[PDB]
RNA sequence: GUCUACGGCCAUACCACCCUGAACGCGCCCGAUCUCGUCUGAUCUCGGAAGCUAAGCAGGGUCGGGCCUGGUUAGUACUUGGAUGGGAGACCGCCUGGGAAUACCGGGUGCUGUAGGCUU
RNA sequence: CCUCCCGUGGAGCAGAAGGGCAAAAGCUCGCUUGAUCUUGAUUUUCAGUACGAAUACAGACCGUGAAAGCGGGGCCUCACGA
RNA sequence: GUUUUAUCCGGUAAAGCGAAUGAUUAGAGGUCUUGGGGCCGAAACGAUCUCAACCUAUUCUCAAACUUUAAAUGGGUAAGA
RNA sequence: GUCUCCGUAGUGUAGGGUAUCACGUUCGCCUAACACGCGAAAGGUCCUCGGUUCGAAACCGGGCGGAAACACCA
């Protein structure tokens, strides 16, 4: 009993944030894209053209594609029991880089860094980077105060 | 003591003779105004349609001209003349700048003409200070400041000293 | 009051200012938005566009590219640094709109090292005039006029400063629609008048028609002209003596000024202690005004 | 008369019993729907290629 | 006409308020919500007494409007006519409806049975939370007991379990009772009508200044 | 220490009122022969340089409104998973993890890129 | 009818509603026919079949603007047929 | 059919209405009007008493087809030859 | 209950751009008088609300009523 169009349901989706509306700023135009970057697909409704479909929003996909005002991504789409990947065109406003990318090229980086340098010094490092371990031993001083008592308190109706 | 940027000044007088229909009595009033003003005038058209003032919309009512500068001055002076140099306190209004109406045009300056009717008009004058243009000018407008705003009690010191005028308490 | 306050706190509350430029007056992001942004398929090239601005006593005129951070100007001509050479009263005219867009062509050719190729027309004219590249060289220099929110109608000093720049050797697209030769009736471009307009013959024709009337408002409006003997007949050969050495050197120096005192010419904001200060000694010297009575 | 109308109960299970596998990620992604002046300049580059080889290999060297 | 409450007593539609999407909903049975000298300044009645419910239900709004009829009825003849306020702080908000059968005896009259089986709007009630204040009297001090009273009697109007609670705050304001004198003393908080207006050590000096004159 | 041109983020930048502004500048300002538009040289376009910081603009101020960021609200509301927990129910408590939002009370009031000036 | 001031849109954008929009996408003018000729790819329903609708390109021929550009119908979500 | 570490996505629960849009209770303070009017005001309501409407600051109660704010659970991507 | 239609001077009725006809009512004639007849006039939120429209009695929805037709097989 549901209809098939393209926007029902992006009442909230592709509105604007509180305060927001207007003239889209232009350092989202000024973004570079190449081919194999991973980007976020958002959705912004100002701009109407180029609008990737409700099930793309929050997806996140790797470009294969630049166009004069759009780009090629090739995203995950879970259809039933199976998972194929769409390739879609998107104005580049309703992208943006993934910092998730962005911050691995940096580790790739910095890894590749120290592995240089700890072979230039000798002494091994570690590289993997491990989950949190368990707290190890410590003291914890009382600087000769006693730690206040506490008690539950008693019981009363407020409002 | 006072900054010469200052002084009040009129910035346009506008003149208004709102004909209630079109055709022949609109077309005598704008060559009224085109004989006071030696300068065309414009028509407006009615906004919507209203039965009782029996006026159609987009329907050329009114005729008006905004005349600025020594021939505004010289307008206006014609008429005060006919107003014999009175005012009433309530025709300033308070963003500082008044008007009145003249009942016939042919007692100023103009001489009557057969083709030519009896036609009342509006005078409507706005006063100004050097910088007013900011508000209309395009790039980089902005607002006046409230100590360079004009108030009623302004305009009516302007009245009496350039016009020695009377402001009657009606 | 009797009307509901339009401005109460809901309507600050909801009030989305826009960009600062925009309440500034001075960008129109509509037309910058278009203006600016490159092609995404053409990457990290530069898109350049000459800015023009036309000021109350001054014309700017500048090479810039967008970038995230900001635009980036790679080169820059005024008309306040023509008195270095030949013309020094009259600019914010039209023949010194053309002499500082020529300044910047040639300014901007000379840090890129074109200038034996990309000559421009050195021959003044006021006829359509659009520089080719030449193969087994560099390519012209490619950019768009930015004339921001002047009225571009003909005859707009925009457009003098574009021809300066196209005649330089600067490669703008444009057409003559808007150079003062156009006639808007037959539809046809005189390119002489407009030559006229370049060397400024119309104000040396305003200069000798005010003289033959009234000598005293001749005097009143070109009263800086009347100083070091600006004159209608020289004035051609002033500009185009002026067009021939920007031609010899557009190469900017700038000019030191270190041995300034730091000495601050605004009132330094107050901090918390000073405005709960001002409060208390308010309360005080009202408390003591009723007691006082 | 009537009936059920829809719905999505076991499809899940249905779902996993084989897996949801996602798609074969291979190296060389196809050229398709690529933008075709880009494809047809790209093609040009690869038929020259050739020439050069000379002096790649003198680099090479 | 009405059903029994037991049929509406419980919250388990959704909120479904009188709308532009609900119309045709008769009037609430309550229109008055307050009562007694309600222009009564603050410090008039300094005693403020609640009654809280303890059960997440709806109240009709019949049943709001026989309580507010017992409690003014039992204050105006303990407390006279003048001698309290009564606030009822629950406004009949949701619309229950009733899908009406034909009661003859047929359903072949065109009776569908369960086919298009939405209702048309019955009445509105009000949805209470535990906790939550269905009436407040404030009067004087020495009426406590009269409060008390009255409220145990509007007790028995209502589906569900209810408390009396005598509350800490003075009066209908949301001050407590014991820094509500020193407050006003030092002008934290300023009179008018039934309620006090609180007075932050914000703003211009000249709304300080007209206080303390 | 500031300004101008072009900006990026787009209120810590807005709004109201008040005070101050050296030098460049930006302006207000003067005029309509030419270019160009008007009912009107008001706007737009053009040619200027007598006067003025009055206004815009910049800086500062306001127990200012707003905005931004904290505390409180509150481990509250709500919530993942659990029980042959309680209760006639309505609902509620506990275990296992997560965890808000008003009112109220504080602090702050643009940062900065490129190019070019002024400031002894 | 004429004038000034305030006015974050509380108007308008053909229609239902929702989203979007201020030197806009609204209003008024000027010029026009990109509502044209073509091949593929893609999104939506989806079985990843079709129709319909839509998005990004590419090749012509054009319109407009000083130009950057924008335009192959209607600001987007419907308005249709082996 | 999992967690962790980064990184996006969302508008439900809750909350809010002295924040927009709708719904809604009661007082308080002001001053214009085709509010009623008002007792001795026609005489310039010489007067100013009340009730309206209006405005201002508050106040009670709400929303599946309202919302500034906003969870838990959840969805995508990345964690290299 | 479902479906359809109607609501206009006092009465019975016609009919997107200042509401018709007939009877009724008022006034003046004719007659000794009434009636008939003759000459004039007045009389209607077009049921209520909202919307489209420059403009609604009309067009479109909601409500007040009124009027028909269905309301079967066990
Ligand atoms: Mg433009
Ligand atoms: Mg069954
Ligand atoms: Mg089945
Ligand atoms: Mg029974
Ligand atoms: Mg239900
Ligand atoms: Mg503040
Ligand atoms: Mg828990
Ligand atoms: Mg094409
Ligand atoms: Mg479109
Ligand atoms: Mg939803
Ligand atoms: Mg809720
Ligand atoms: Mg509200």
């Amino acid at each position: 009993t549901n209809t098939k169009g393209k926007r029902r349901g992006t009442r909230y989706m592709f509105s604007r944030p509180f305060r927001k509306h207007g003239v889209v700023p232009l350092a989202t135009y000024m973004r570079i894209y190449k081919k194999g970057d991973i980007v976020d697909i958002k959705g912004m409704g100002t701009v109407q053209k180029g609008m990737p479909h409700k099930c793309y929003h929050g997806k996140t996909g790797r470009v294969y594609n630049v166009t004069q005002h759009a780009v090629g991504i090739v995203v995950n789409k879970q259809v039933k029991g199976k998972i194929l990947a769409k390739r879609i065109n998107v104005r580049i406003e309703h992208i943006k880089h993934s910092k998730s990318r962005d911050s691995f090229l940096k580790r790739v980086k910095e890894n590749d860094q120290k592995k240089k340098e700890a072979k230039e010094k000798g002494t091994w490092v570690q590289l993997k980077r491990q989950p949190a371990p368990p707290r190890e031993a410590h003291f914890v001083r009382t600087n000769g105060k006693e730690p206040e008592l506490l008690e539950p308190i008693p019981y009363e109706f407020m409002a | 003591k006072e900054n010469p940027m200052r002084e009040l000044r009129i910035r346009k007088l506008c003149l208004n003779i709102c004909v209630g229909e079109s055709g022949d009595r609109l077309t005598r009033a704008a060559k009224v105004l085109e004989q006071l003003t030696g300068q065309t005038p414009v028509f407006s058209k009615a906004r919507y349609t209203v039965r009782s003032f029996g006026i159609r919309r987009n329907e050329k009512i009114a005729v008006h001209c905004t005349v600025r500068g020594a021939k505004a001055e010289e307008i206006l002076e014609k008429g005060l003349k006919v107003r014999e140099y009175e005012l009433r306190k309530n025709n300033f209004s308070d963003t500082g700048n008044f008007g009145f109406g003249i009942q016939e045009h042919i007692d100023l300056g103009i001489k009557y003409d057969p083709s030519i009717g009896i036609y009342g008009l509006d005078f409507y004058v706005v006063l100004g200070r050097p910088g007013f243009s900011i508000a209309d000018k395009k790039r980089r407008t902005g607002c006046i400041g409230a100590k360079h705003r004009i108030s009623k009690e302004e305009a009516m010191r302007w009245f009496q000293q350039k016009y020695d005028g009377i402001i009657l308490p009606g | 009051g009797f009307v509901k306050v339009v401005k109460n706190k809901a309507y600050f509350k909801r009030y989305q200012v826009k960009f600062r430029r925009r309440r500034e007056g001075k960008t129109d992001y509509y037309a910058r938005k278009r203006l600016v942004i490159q092609d995404k398929n053409k990457y990290n090239t530069p898109k350049y566009r000459m800015i023009v601005r036309v000021t109350n006593r001054d014309i700017i005129c500048q090479i810039a590219y967008a970038r995230i951070e900001g635009d980036m100007i790679v080169c820059a001509a005024y008309a306040h640094e023509l008195p270095k050479y030949g013309v020094k009263v009259g600019l914010t005219n039209y023949a010194a709109a053309y002499c500082t867009g020529l300044l910047l062509a040639r300014r901007l050719l000379n840090r890129f090292g074109m200038d034996k190729i990309y000559e421009g027309q050195v021959e003044v004219t006021g006829d359509e005039y659009n520089v080719e590249s030449i193969d087994g060289q560099p390519g012209a220099f490619t950019c768009y006029l930015d004339a921001g929110l002047a009225r571009t109608t003909t005859g707009n000093k925009v457009f003098g400063a574009l021809k300066g720049a196209v005649d330089g050797g600067l490669s703008i697209p444009h057409s003559t629609k808007r150079f003062p030769g156009y006639d808007s009736e037959s539809k046809e471009f005189n390119a002489e008048v407009h030559r006229k307009h370049i060397m400024g013959q119309n104000v040396a024709d305003y200069m000798r028609y005010l003289m033959e009337e009234d000598e005293d408002a001749y005097k009143k409006q070109f009263s800086q002209y009347i100083k070091n003997s600006v004159t209608p007949d020289m004035m051609e050969e002033m500009y185009k003596k002026a067009h021939a050495a920007i031609r010899e050197n557009p190469v900017y120096e700038k000019k030191p000024k270190k041995e300034v005192k730091k000495k601050r010419w605004n009132r330094p904001k107050m901090s918390l202690a000073q405005k709960k200060d001002r409060v208390a000694q308010k309360k005080a010297s009202f408390l003591r005004a009723q007691e006082r009575a | 008369a009537k009936s059920k109308n829809h719905t999505t109960h076991n499809q899940s299970r249905k779902w996993h019993r084989n897996g949801i596998k996602k798609p074969r990620s291979q190296r060389y992604e196809s050229l398709k729907g690529v933008d075709p002046k880009f494809l047809r300049n790209m093609r040009f580059a690869k038929k020259h290629n050739k020439k050069g080889l000379k002096k790649m290999q003198a680099n090479n060297a | 006409g009405r059903r029994p409450a037991r049929c509406y007593r419980y919250c388990k539609n959704k909120p479904y308020p009188k709308s532009r999407f609900c119309r045709g909903v008769p009037d609430a049975k309550i229109r008055i919500f307050d009562l007694g000298r309600k222009k009564a300044k603050v410090d008039e009645f300094p005693l403020g007494g609640h009654m809280v419910s303890d059960e997440y239900e709806q109240l009709s709004s019949e049943a709001l409007e026989a309580a507010r009829i017992c409690a003014n009825k039992y204050m105006v003849k303990s407390c006279g006519r003048d001698g309290f306020h009564m606030r009822v702080r629950l406004h009949p908000f949701h619309v229950i409806r009733i899908n009406k059968m034909l009661s003859c005896a047929g359903a072949d009259r065109l009776q569908t049975g369960m086919r298009g089986a939405f209702g048309k709007p019955q009445g509105t009630v009000a949805r209470v939370h535990i906790g939550q204040v269905i009436m407040s009297i404030r009067t004087k001090l020495q009426n406590e007991e009269h409060v008390i009273e009255a409220l145990r009697r509007a007790k028995f109007k209502f589906p569900g379990r209810q408390k009396i609670h005598i509350s800490k705050k003075w009066g209908f304001t949301k001050f407590n009772a014991d820094e509500f004198e020193d407050m006003v003393a030092k002008k934290c908080l300023i009179p008018d009508g039934c309620g006090v207006k609180y007075v932050p050590s914000h703003g211009p000096l000249d709304k300080w200044r007209v206080l303390h004159s």
